[PDB]
């Protein structure tokens, strides 16, 4: 284990991501990871 | 002066009451401008030159993030 | 127009009006809720000390701080019938900066707080050598000297902000 | 004998001979879960352990592992192979109805040890 | 392996603790087998040191100190990011004054 | 690791405070001392 | 020991200037109040970040079909809190969301698909795919 698991997580994360990148655009998911990168700086 | 694709943005976005919260969904809220065109040719040519204009003249206008006239905010909703 | 209200005012009319805002907050202070976020100020003082990232503690009374001054304003202004508190009733996150930049706690004490304080120093012995005097001042540093200074100075940072109660106001003749 | 098991059941257990009789001839008949609620209910009276075994088990209408039957006879104490068959059952239910909450609710076992956790002492939080 | 002794131990566990507020829709049997099985499977680091009933009297004793009823515990860790995020968002300092 | 741990009511009715749990455990750690002996509950609780 | 007093000199500077920076925005020592205010702001940034997220799926949840809110629910629940907690399992995850989607077909199968055999086959099949009460060998003596 602790490598299908690993990626079983990043597919469910990648199903929520289509999810979200579907009904958004590319604009705001660049502005939105900017503002996460800076508040994590 | 709003229109029923921004109101339904708006609508779903709650527990903001700050003005700058709502600026923070400003290309989400700019997702109302839906232009429904055709794919024909000439209005894919009508397209490229209004996206050409709009770029030039938002140039020139050249307003920030924060002051945002033409994109609707709290006040409407 | 709060931050420079003195140079609007008399010096009685100053008085006057300063000393029912400060009458005022000493009368909120005394509440259950403000000395409970003065008592989890102090409480933490220790975790908070070692990072900038702040705590819920810290953001409990940091919280009371745009409120506060928006209080202090009113108490101040309350005389005036030109003044609309509508626009204070909500306000957006640089309003509410702006407001916070005109807040004083006028229960803390008024003097410097500058103090000295005298940390035992450890004296060299002549039967050890250079190098193992040094490891002995090394781990007398970073076991006895570093946390006394890093106490020294979180309490200084945070007696600047906790209050004088009541009794010591009285006690010292600063109140009533 | 389910209707005298039951009202022996109302009246004092575990300590009679009619009632002993009747549970002999019950036993003996092998009833499916007249037998085992029989059990359940003159064994209340005297203990609790097997009497609340037997009605855990029946709770599930578990037909195997009739070694009950001869068990609850003069149940002064437990065999063996009557702990051991309890054990089982127990392991068996638990694993189910922990397996069958976090199907259910895949954060349940994150909210339990959440919930015993928060207060202990730092040896514990290590772990 | 004496069995009495565990119905015992669990007898003692329900008569002193309600423990129907951990596990809702079933019987004091099986939630005391469950419980019994995910201490067995988070904490057997200290059952080869301390007695399993010890522990478990322990954890039960400390969790429904804290309150009889349903509690809601979420565990942050403060030196990450998104831990932390989430710390000094929920907490509020109005529900920690009313003990909520 | 250390880790903060919030608890909250669902109900709403208040916790009780640190006094409350050094007062809460002892009852029910004699409670348990009366039933079996030979335990280190003590130990374990400070 | 002069050496000493210097090294313990810069010791004391370093320390009063790490607890200036480390606790700032406790006391109003700096003019305007200003590095409390910064705090205060990195707060509210932090708040405005979560409440983002959550009105993204407000939105998300309004737009998709009424079929598929509970989906989106349970993935939005495994983006939030799921993943960062090691006793979630995902292999439970994803078969809660198996779970979900024979019963989304299910309920497809309800829209008058107007099979005759079909429809029982189907049925038989979910039913003993999610592992209800009916048995495997009941649909292979149906069938
Ligand atoms: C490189 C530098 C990356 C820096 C950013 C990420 C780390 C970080 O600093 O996090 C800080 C901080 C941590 O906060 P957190 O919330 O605690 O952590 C969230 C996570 O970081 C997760 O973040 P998030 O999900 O919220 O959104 C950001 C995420 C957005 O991207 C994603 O979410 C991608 C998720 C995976 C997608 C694919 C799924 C299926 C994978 C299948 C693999 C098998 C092979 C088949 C596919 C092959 C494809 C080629 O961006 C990244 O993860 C950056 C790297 C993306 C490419 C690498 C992906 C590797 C996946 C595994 C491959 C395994 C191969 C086989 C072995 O995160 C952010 O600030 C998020 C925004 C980051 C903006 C970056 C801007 C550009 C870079 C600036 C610096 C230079
Ligand atoms: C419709 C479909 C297209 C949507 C385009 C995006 C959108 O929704 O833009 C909204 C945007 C709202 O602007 P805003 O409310 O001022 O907010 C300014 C903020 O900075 C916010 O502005 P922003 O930058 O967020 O949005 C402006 C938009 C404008 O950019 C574009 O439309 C880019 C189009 C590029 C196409 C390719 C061009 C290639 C050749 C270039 C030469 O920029 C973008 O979409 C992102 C930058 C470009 C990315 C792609 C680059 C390639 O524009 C409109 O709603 C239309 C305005 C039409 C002009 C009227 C006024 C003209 C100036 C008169 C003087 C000043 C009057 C002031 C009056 C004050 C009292 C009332």
């Amino acid at each position: 284990h602790l490598y299908t698991t690993e990626l079983l997580i990043e597919l469910i994360l990648f199903k929520y991501k289509l999810i979200i990148l579907k009904f958004s655009s590319i604009k705001y998911i660049l502005n939105f990871n900017v503002r996460k990168f800076i508040l994590f700086n | 002066q709003t229109n029923k694709e921004w109101w339904n943005l708006a609508k779903n976005i709650q527990d903001v009451k700050c003005q700058q919260e709502l600026n923070r969904y400003n290309d989400l809220l700019s997702q109302a401008y839906t232009l429904s065109l055709d794919n024909t040719i000439r209005n894919l040519v009508f397209k490229a030159k209004f996206y050409s204009w709009l770029f030039v003249i938002n140039w020139f206008k050249a307003f920030p993030d924060d002051f945002h006239p033409f994109i609707p905010g709290l006040e409407m909703k | 127009k709060f931050r420079y209200r003195l140079a609007n005012e008399t010096s009685e009319t100053f008085q006057r009006r300063n000393n029912r805002m400060v009458e005022r907050q000493i009368k909120r202070f005394q509440q259950p809720q403000y000395k409970h976020a003065f008592e989890q100020l102090q409480k933490n003082i220790a975790i908070s000390s070692n990072s900038g990232n702040a705590l819920h503690s810290e953001y409990g009374y940091l919280e009371l701080l745009s409120n506060e001054s928006v209080q202090l304003y009113k108490d101040y202004y309350e005389s005036d019938a030109e003044e609309d508190f509508k626009v204070f009733e909500n306000l957006s996150s640089k309003e509410k900066l702006v407001m916070i930049a005109n807040f004083e706690n006028n229960l803390l004490p008024k003097y410097d707080r500058s103090e000295v304080h005298l940390i035992p120093k450890r004296q060299w012995e002549p039967a050890f050598g250079v190098w193992e005097n040094f490891l002995y001042d090394i781990t007398e540093y970073a076991s006895f000297i570093a946390p006394r200074g890093k106490e020294i100075a979180a309490d200084y940072q945070i007696q600047s902000a906790i209050p004088l109660t009541k009794e010591e106001l009285i006690e010292a003749g600063l109140y009533k | 004998y389910f209707h005298s098991d039951a009202q022996i059941i109302c009246k004092p257990h575990y300590c009679i001979y009619f009632q002993d009789k009747q549970i002999t001839c019950v036993k003996m008949d092998h009833s499916i879960h007249p037998q085992i609620i029989g059990k359940d209910s003159d064994g209340i009276c005297i203990f609790q352990k097997v009497e609340k075994q037997d009605f855990y088990l029946k709770y599930r209408n578990l037909q195997l592992c009739a070694d009950q039957k001869h068990c609850y006879d003069t149940s002064q104490q437990t065999c063996m192979p009557l702990s051991a068959s309890y054990p089982a059952v127990k392991m068996g239910g638990t694993c189910g109805n922990y397996n069958e909450p976090i199907s259910i609710s895949c954060f349940y076992e994150g909210n339990v040890c959440l919930l015993e956790n928060p207060r202990v002492c730092i040896r514990i939080f290590f772990n | 392996i004496n069995f009495k002794t565990k119905y015992r131990f669990y007898k003692f566990i329900s008569t002193n603790f309600n423990l129907q507020t951990i596990i809702k829709n079933c019987n004091d049997k099986i939630i005391f087998s469950t419980l019994l099985y995910i201490v067995n499977l988070n904490y057997s680091f200290f059952y080869k040191t301390i007695k399993n009933t010890d522990l478990i009297v322990y954890l039960l004793a400390n969790k429904f100190s804290i309150l009889n009823d349903n509690i809601i515990v979420s565990k942050f860790n403060i030196s990450k990011f998104n831990d932390y995020i989430k710390y000094i968002n929920n907490t509020n300092s109005i529900d920690t004054y009313l003990e909520n | 690791f250390f880790t903060d741990f919030v608890s909250l009511i669902v109900l709403g009715i208040k916790v009780i405070k640190r006094s409350n749990f050094i007062v809460y455990n002892p009852n029910h750690n004699l409670l348990t001392y009366c039933f079996n002996m030979l335990i280190f509950f003590k130990v374990n609780g400070i | 020991m002069a050496i000493r007093n210097f090294v313990f000199k810069i010791s004391n500077q370093i320390q009063n200037l790490a607890a200036k920076r480390s606790l700032a925005y406790l006391n109003q020592i700096d003019s305007q109040s200003v590095p409390s205010r910064a705090t205060i702001n990195m707060k509210d940034q932090v708040t405005q970040m979560q409440r983002e997220i959550d009105n993204m799926a407000n939105v998300i949840r309004a737009q998709i079909p009424d079929e598929d809110r509970a989906e989106f629910e349970i993935l939005k629940k495994y983006y939030v809190t799921g993943q960062h907690d090691s006793l979630v399992d995902p292999q439970d995850v994803l078969l809660q969301l198996d779970r979900i989607q024979v019963l989304k077909n299910l309920k497809m199968i309800e829209l008058n698909e107007e099979a005759y055999d079909p429809e029982l086959v189907r049925l038989e099949k979910l039913k003993a795919r999610v592992l209800l009460e009916e048995e495997g060998a009941l649909l292979e003596y149906a069938h």
